[PDB]
């Protein structure tokens, strides 16, 4: 497994879309089942563990989640953020776990 | 036998073959030899460069890596991808060259150690360990209570306690004709992504765990990891590297001057 | 198989592969040839380089 | 298995003209493709498949 | 006499009457691919004069605060016609090619170079946790630029271009393993490389692996007193050698 | 079409407009899930490293 | 050696002789080359198919079954009937082939297992192991404290802890010219009765227990074996078993697709 | 047997199962340059691989009310990969063009076409004082038609498309002199030429003079039944053969 | 006795049976020619197979 940028800073307005991206790769040595996890450090917000999606987890931010892509198995993770309002400030973990590699990803989201 | 070459006697000369005086802005290193600019007796010399060849200088044991899983716990076992980025005392005598070939031996140095155990009279006997081979894209194992360890066609080496370590060799697989130490360029034909990865080098992995039970007290135990390069050649060498290494997956680093000052140019 | 030391000793091959052998230690050559003088034109000693 | 260093390319398959066909013979026509390996194939790097689990014995 | 050489190529010739001799890769000369080390399964396409000539990348301006320059080779090229355009209708593709840089100044200026060619130069990004990506790592014919200070931190995608380490990491000055030629103000004028094919594969894509870097150092700064040139430009023209591609397939 | 005798079946039919495509797929001869099964699938799924050439009948 | 067939070159040709177009109605495969439908360079290949052949595709050793038994409890033993369809990693293996014929090598890969004692200041000595074998009719023993242990002619070997693992060889014990991974057909002249049922393959059992006594705590073992055809002929290849097993005497299953699928036939 | 061909060049391949014999040219078969005849003071280059194999035009379809289709031919492969790029960066060029059109049906439609290549083809416009624009005298690997009605006058730039008259101010029956075949849909499948260089100087430059022409007449027109299929597309794949060029410059 | 490896390598049978030595790992002999082409007459490949 590999992020294509363990860390960046993003900006962007408050009432907009906030798109925080977590691309991959996945290497020969990669066989096992696919886990995808997302935290929030102002928690888990939204999971992928056996192919479904469980995602009620955060209270402040109900059905303000979901991800993008129809092809979570092909190296999208990321995660449509809307309504961007001024409590959701904090460092976001896109933490993928496939067996038997692991890598993340640390987004600092400021507004 | 390797010998090096003695030197020969010089007598006073005054002529016009100067063999001092050259233009090193060819890219040609000079040549000359002390019986050139000063007078020499003839010394036999009989040192020798064999200690310094490539396969006295590599094929030498160095641990790569080494980790720890308990026995009285659910999943207690050890997987671990097979590169050699991660220990720097080996890194650095690799990076020394761009294209190496070689085939390997393992050696795997198995310890053991009670752990806090809290039932009274504990007493377990030896115990045996097996350090399973998994090639790039094999099945992968989910628990130490699982049909993927005996039922499997892999490499695997099955070891007790208080015997020699155990030792398996692996000739040269890789998909070109050498292994890479370095690769400048993406790995998608779009350019994005990881930066420094190849497929060339890749091994798979190794898991490992325990084989018996337990019986009345955890056991945590440790193993080690040693690589030996034989039948090595090098290809295109490379200055030795400077900086203190940051990451295992690319080369980063911190700016650091050349070399540890000194008071005064003429001291 | 028998060949000498740094007198002689012997040495026999066990295993069917080509991987399994001992360490060579023995390949004693050497060529800078190509490291240090790597131009076109050979360049001689005592005349000068220009 | 999946990787991208090593991609083999794709295999696609096009009309150069239509499909014709006389009075009173059906249009919907159909097509099998087989596979095989020329004379210089080879494998390498023995392993086990990912295909057949187990849980207990039978 | 010993000072003048004439080069040819193709249809476009250089001539120079002050120079160095020719330094040829790791004493071997460029050649095509013999059969008992290819590994395609068809044959390949030669162009041999369409391809094997002097292309001119852009000029430099060599100011007295400079830090360096680099190219990455086989990607420099990929705009100058038919080299370009068969690099792109390809798949796969080898190459030898004959540097060469000039940097010609009066007998009253002063200041040396160090035109060297790392083989398989990866480059290190200035955060620790990222890599440099594309844009930033290389351009078209165009010469990004080392620095005399050490990049910031609170850069996302940069490389770390402190000079004194050449920005992979290693030290400066033992860069001259390497083959490499200085150029010298005082009696050279121009430095030329002829560099062979070094790969592990007999054979690569072209676009996603620069195999090559050409760097330019300015170890003694250059100088000089009030009057003479303020503005002393270099140039690099770079050739292909003995180059075949392979695998047909739409443009890309 | 997978759980019966179609996924064998490729459609050809007579078409109204010049040049469709029939079918396309990506050539990875152990991972691809079309030759995944076939009797070359199950004989490369046991190594890992291949070469040579692939023929193609079609019928 | 085995080499790979290396690749003539071609020039364009205008010719009636046409080797794209067959027929492939006539259950004979094609037999062209890339250099008949193409203009190919000559490549001399060194490939190798040695590590595709039969026996380094199947001498390879797999766990087969294993089983527990406790020290301090009657008829404390543990037995076996010898068949290779209990496994599926090796199972499938098996299975590519009808009439296999090979000799065989065991490997026993004994360990331990404290029990939770009672007592205080358990210390229990090395163990010892037994692992008879019974032919197909011999007399089988019923408890641990049996006399058709000791006083036996049955290959028996005894083996304890701390040591290597066990190992004997069997030849090839059969009464037909090769084992028969299928039979068609019942076993009784009146077709009655369980249907692929064979006397061909069967073994015999296999019947291990303790040498020592209960000195003051419970001690639980466990026994893994493994097969490694060696010397093996196969005939009459099969094409891959695809659904999953059910039981081990029959091939039952449960219909499932041929494939996974994807989202449209373009794609 | 005596009814199948196979065809291959470069990397691609055509075959039939029926069609007739192949007429090649005016009995020479296409070669490079002898040294006799060559003018250029420099050496060509040939790629030989990279542009020598089958670019397949686009398809056009044969209604009932069909009057004809032209195609010029160093014209039409303008678009093509390898071969349209060397056709830009060079200033003359050769080649040997090996035609193969395509038009299958079933056995229960009738009709018949004329493949004729012909030389240096000059149209005559509409208007007696003008001539024929570039637009409209050709297209890129598209195909311009003939019509059944004459073209009026107070067009300014066109082209005179009455068939009986070949655009050519030539009677239509005349045209077999040429190299030809018919594609005759009783009896025959597909029809293919193989036309060496044919102009007056051994080189020439390839965007002003489209020295052949691929014309296609339905002579006999199609007609079928009720219920077969009404359509039916004709398909034709040009191949250049022995081709080489002289002369680098930019790109225009 | 003593053969070649994938140099050389030297082997010696110790036990008086025959399913007692090592593998053979050696046998390298193949003829798809039952599988590929089991057709009673001869099917060349230029010529049309009909």
């Amino acid at each position: 497994l590999s992020i294509t940028t363990p860390e960046e800073m993003i900006e962007k307005a408050k009432g907009e879309t906030a798109y925080l991206p977590c691309k991959f790769t996945l290497s020969p040595e990669d066989q096992g089942p696919l886990d995808i996890e997302w935290l929030i450090s102002p928690q888990v917000i939204i999971l992928y563990s056996g192919d479904k999606i469980y995602d009620d987890y955060y209270p402040d931010l109900k059905g303000r989640v979901h991800f993008t892509s129809n092809d979570l198995k092909s190296g999208d993770a990321s995660i449509n953020v809307t309504n961007l309002q001024l409590s959701d400030i904090g460092t976001y973990q896109c933490k993928v776990k496939k067996a038997p590699g692991v890598a993340n990803k640390k987004i600092h989201l400021v507004v | 036998v390797a010998r090096v070459a003695d030197t020969i006697s010089s007598r006073p000369t005054n002529s016009e073959s100067i063999p001092a005086l050259t233009a090193a802005e060819t890219g040609h290193t000079s040549q000359v030899v002390p019986s050139d600019t000063m007078q020499t007796r003839h010394v036999k010399n009989y040192h020798s460069r064999s200690e310094s060849s490539i396969e006295n200088f590599l094929c030498r044991s160095a641990c790569v890596y080494y980790a720890t899983y308990t026995n009285n716990s659910k999943k207690g076992f050890a997987e671990w991808v097979i590169n050699t980025r991660q220990v720097a005392q080996l890194r650095r005598k690799l990076e020394l060259f761009t294209y190496l070939r070689f085939d390997l031996e393992l050696t795997f140095v198995i310890t053991s150690a009670q752990q806090p155990s809290t039932a009274s009279s504990v007493d377990a006997p030896v115990q045996t360990h097996q350090i399973m081979y998994v090639p790039p894209g094999g099945p992968v194992p989910t628990k130490v209570k699982d049909y993927a360890w005996q039922t499997s066609t892999n490499p695997s080496v099955f070891w007790t306690e208080g015997n020699a370590p155990p030792r398996m060799s692996i000739p040269f697989i890789s998909i070109g004709n050498a292994y890479s130490c370095f690769y400048d360029g993406w790995t998608q034909f779009s350019r994005n992504g990881v930066y420094g990865i190849n497929t060339l080098n890749n091994m798979g992995t190794l898991y490992m765990r325990h084989v018996n039970e337990a019986g009345q007290g955890p056991i945590k135990s440790t193993v080690r990891i040693y690589f030996k390069p034989k039948h090595v050649k090098a290809w295109v060498p490379r200055p030795p590297r400077l900086c203190q290494y940051e990451k295992q997956k690319n080369v980063n680093f911190s700016p650091i001057g050349v070399t540890t000052s000194r008071t005064d140019i003429i001291t | 198989q028998v060949s000498t030391q740094k007198i002689h000793y012997t040495n026999i091959n066990y295993y069917k592969d080509a991987a399994s052998n001992s360490a060579n230690r023995q390949d004693f050559t050497q060529d800078p040839g190509k490291f240090t003088e790597p131009v076109k034109d050979i360049m001689v000693k005592t005349m000068p380089a220009l | 298995v999946e990787d991208e260093y090593t991609a083999a390319g794709y295999v696609t398959c096009w009309y150069q003209t239509n499909i014709v066909v006389p009075a009173d013979v059906q249009s919907s026509c159909d097509i099998l493709c087989f596979v095989s390996a020329c004379n210089d194939f080879s494998v390498r790097m023995l392993k086990d498949t990912p295909f057949i689990r187990q849980d207990t014995f039978y | 006499s010993d000072r003048v050489r004439s080069i040819t190529l193709g249809n476009s010739t250089i001539t120079t009457q002050e120079c160095a001799n020719v330094v040829v890769g790791y004493g071997v000369w460029p050649e095509y691919l013999k059969d008992n080390e290819a590994t395609a399964e068809d044959q390949p396409t030669q162009p041999d004069v369409a391809t094997c000539r002097f292309y001119t990348l852009e000029s430099v301006q060599w100011m007295k605060n400079s830090a360096g320059w680099w190219w990455k080779l086989p990607d420099a090229l990929s705009q100058m016609g038919l080299f370009g355009q068969n690099m792109q209708y390809h798949y796969l593709g080898r190459t030898g090619y004959t540097i060469h840089v000039q940097c010609n100044a009066s007998k009253f200026h002063q200041g040396c170079l160090l035109v060297v060619c790392v083989p398989e130069a990866e480059m290190g990004c200035s955060n620790l946790n990222n890599t440099p990506e594309f844009s930033e790592l290389s351009g078209g014919d165009s010469a990004r630029m080392f620095t005399d200070t050490q990049v910031g931190e609170s850069n996302a995608k940069k490389v770390q271009t402190a000079v004194w380490n050449a920005g992979m990491g290693v030290g400066v000055g033992n860069l001259t393993i390497f083959p490499h030629q200085w150029i010298n103000l005082r009696t050279n004028n121009s430095a030329t490389l002829v560099m062979p094919y070094i790969n592990s594969v007999p054979m690569d894509n072209m676009f996603r692996h620069n195999n090559l870097t050409l760097m330019i150092i300015p170890f003694v700064p250059l100088n000089y007193s009030e009057g003479s040139s303020p503005y002393v430009p270099i140039t690099v023209t770079i050739a292909p050698m003995c180059a075949e591609y392979n695998g047909l397939r739409l443009a890309s | 079409n997978v759980s019966s005798l179609k996924a064998y079946q490729i459609p050809v039919q007579s078409n109204s407009d010049n040049g469709k495509q029939v079918f396309g797929f990506p050539l990875q001869p152990g991972a691809n899930n079309v030759l995944n099964r076939t009797l070359l699938g199950e004989i490369l799924n046991y190594y890992t490293h291949w070469s040579g050439s692939i023929k193609l009948t079609f019928m």
